[PDB]
């Protein structure tokens, strides 16, 4: 494989990474050309990148890279999600391609957004990568049943077992089994920052194995490089704020680091959670109190 | 048929509230009904209100987080206390708050105390006796030490409360200054500690000299050198309690005893003898004379006074 390199810096998490090699990678197919923009946008859009997605894939671009826009957008514009998800059932539903690997993978990653695993899981169930068993991994892990991400798992484990998208999905499993898989976990995601480069999605999948355990110093290290290379980063941040609990560190420490979640990210789902939270708390105090 | 729809599984948070009776557990599992019923039933908590910060703070540790595939919902973890035999079934979150960390911060209130700062002290100390029933105790005795560390801050928060009303009360009328008289004795009867116990006896003794109750400021002062001061106010209470002695008799008759039983009305800040009626809140072992049953408690101030409770829960070891 050509794109071995920009595919795997993709899924460790490094994307500009992932960006400079697909520009320095010469076609040589026109399938293989589609696969790099195809990947070169992915790139983007983990960048949060919409604008460069959404202007640079014009409707006479490959039906490929039109599914990656067509997340593209459900990404960016608020408003154009029910729209979007209403043509994509309609696609879905009115039409029967499976060989567009790509459509169902961004298919499958609105119907994950849109809360509805079912639509997710069916879509996936007509695809047949190593990436559609790792993305049907992750959606199990989501909907709690364990025992069906194992399945898929050997599933990819006997077609791949030293893919890094294999690798990726055992860890993630063994996060969720807990005990003894933690320290699996742990390694998997330590060699892989070690062998590629220590992302920050590497650093948080290591910070979490460690937290898991009971290993809260051991933790520190990898969340302050995480946070010296990008302040504002929500899993991070979101560590930090549980990890600064368990050290003991002053309150305001634990707040500091939510504010700035607040800052870098206003929506994001753990700061929209929070504020739910706050919300049933001043309704349930209206409950027990004195009249 | 070959596709089929998978059914979810319980979710870890749930796991934990299916698996423990303790507050802090449910708090850090997001399940505030739950946990607010459990602090209702065990605690006597009414007005959650005060109850607000400890609980989302709580909770904003209770979950890590860490990505799976690129641009997709990111992975939460749930980190548990038993995580090595902990199956996917009988998981229970991990601690982040204990005992140490509560007396610990004991310190400072008695520091803020012994410097004056009496309404931040009551702050630290409301802090710290809301907080034990969020604590995951290990042995029987660690409980022991909990209660206790829950009775020392009601006993200074009625105390230093007391003494802050003391100290805006008038001080005109022959009455006023024995009502001032009897509540700085009453303080003389809360157990602090020898260093502020000694700062309020020392108090006393020069407010019913002043009073010329002159019987009653010896005993005071017996009591304050006994404690062992610093050498110049040993000496300052000597020569008060050989002026006491030259005419050992009190002028007024107080509405106090040092020989019977006290117990403060927290909210009126009068005594109530042995075995007079009384109500206690369910939590700090406040107490009250029996007009405030069913009312909000001053010194917890999230607490129902008369309320009936099945008692404070840290422990597993508590659930036999």
């Amino acid at each position: 494989d050509e794109l071995f390199d920009v595919k795997n810096a993709f899924y460790i998490g490094s994307y500009q990474q992932c960006i400079n090699e697909a520009q320095r990678v010469k076609p040589s197919s026109p399938e293989r050309d589609v696969e790099r923009d195809v990947f070169l946008y992915r790139a983007y859009l983990a960048q949060r990148k919409y604008g460069v997605v959404l202007d640079e894939i014009k409707p006479s671009s490959a039906p490929e890279l039109q599914a990656v826009r067509m997340f593209a957008e459900y990404l960016a514009s608020h408003s154009r999600r029910d729209a979007i998800v209403a043509e994509l059932d309609r696609e879905m539903s009115r039409s029967v391609d499976v060989t567009n690997t790509t459509f169902l993978l961004m298919a499958a990653s609105i119907y994950f957004y849109d809360q509805n695993p079912d639509a997710a899981l069916r879509t996936l169930h007509q695809g047949d990568s190593l990436e559609c068993m790792a993305m049907t991994v992750q959606i199990l892990l989501k909907l709690d049943r364990l025992d069906l991400a194992r399945k898929e798992l050997k599933k990819m484990q006997d077609q791949d077992e030293d893919a890094t998208l294999t690798q990726l999905a055992t860890a993630w499993v063994s996060l969720a089994a807990g005990g003894e898989k933690l320290q699996d976990a742990y390694y998997i995601f330590q060699e892989m920052a070690d062998k590629c480069s220590p992302t920050l999605l590497l650093l948080n999948g290591q910070a979490a194995c460690h937290m898991a355990q009971g290993r809260w110093e051991a933790a520190e290290g990898v969340l302050q490089e995480a946070l010296d290379k990008d302040s504002g980063h929500p899993e991070t941040l979101i560590n930090l704020v549980v990890l600064s609990q368990h050290l003991g560190k002053p309150p305001e420490v634990t707040n500091r680091y939510l504010s700035q979640l607040k800052d870098a990210h206003r929506s994001h789902p753990f700061i929209k959670e929070y504020r739910a939270k706050e919300n049933d708390f001043d309704r349930l105090v209206l409950q027990y109190a004195p009249s | 048929g070959f596709f089929v729809p998978p059914t979810k599984g319980t979710s870890p948070t749930q796991i934990w509230c299916n698996n423990s009776q303790l507050p802090v557990d449910h708090i850090l599992a997001g399940s505030f009904e739950t946990a607010m019923r459990l602090l209702h039933d065990q605690v006597g908590v009414t007005q959650f209100g005060p109850y607000k910060q400890l609980f989302l703070q709580t909770y904003a540790r209770g979950r890590t987080t860490y990505q799976a595939l690129p641009c997709l919902p990111s992975m939460y973890g749930y980190p548990n206390r038993n995580w090595k035999d902990a199956g996917l079934k009988n998981g229970v979150p991990a601690v982040g708050l204990k005992l140490n960390d509560l007396i610990q911060r004991l310190q400072l209130c008695y520091q803020l105390t012994t410097v004056g700062k009496f309404e931040e002290a009551v702050e630290k100390f409301r802090s710290i006796l809301l907080s034990v029933p969020l604590l995951v105790v290990d042995n029987k005795q660690e409980i022991a030490e909990a209660q206790q560390l829950i009775t020392i801050c009601r006993e200074y928060i009625v105390g230093l409360s007391m003494e802050t009303e003391r100290k805006k009360l008038p001080k005109e009328t022959l009455e006023q200054q024995k009502r001032i008289c009897e509540m700085a004795a009453y303080f003389t009867h809360s157990n602090l500690q020898p260093v502020h116990m000694i700062l309020v006896l020392r108090t006393a003794l020069n407010l019913f000299f002043k009073l010329k109750n002159f019987r009653t400021a010896a005993a005071f002062a017996r009591r304050l050198l006994e404690l062992g001061p610093k050498p110049e106010v040993a000496q300052q209470t000597r020569k008060i309690l050989s002026a006491c002695e030259k005419n050992p008799t009190d002028a007024y008759q107080l509405n106090y005893d040092m020989h019977n039983p006290f117990d403060i009305c927290a909210a009126s800040y009068r005594p109530i003898y042995r075995g007079k009626p009384v109500e206690k809140c369910p939590l700090s072992g406040a107490c009250y004379s029996p007009e405030f049953k069913g009312q909000i408690c001053k010194v917890t101030t999230v607490t129902e006074i008369g309320k009936d409770v099945i008692g404070l829960r840290i422990s597993p070891l508590q659930f036999r």
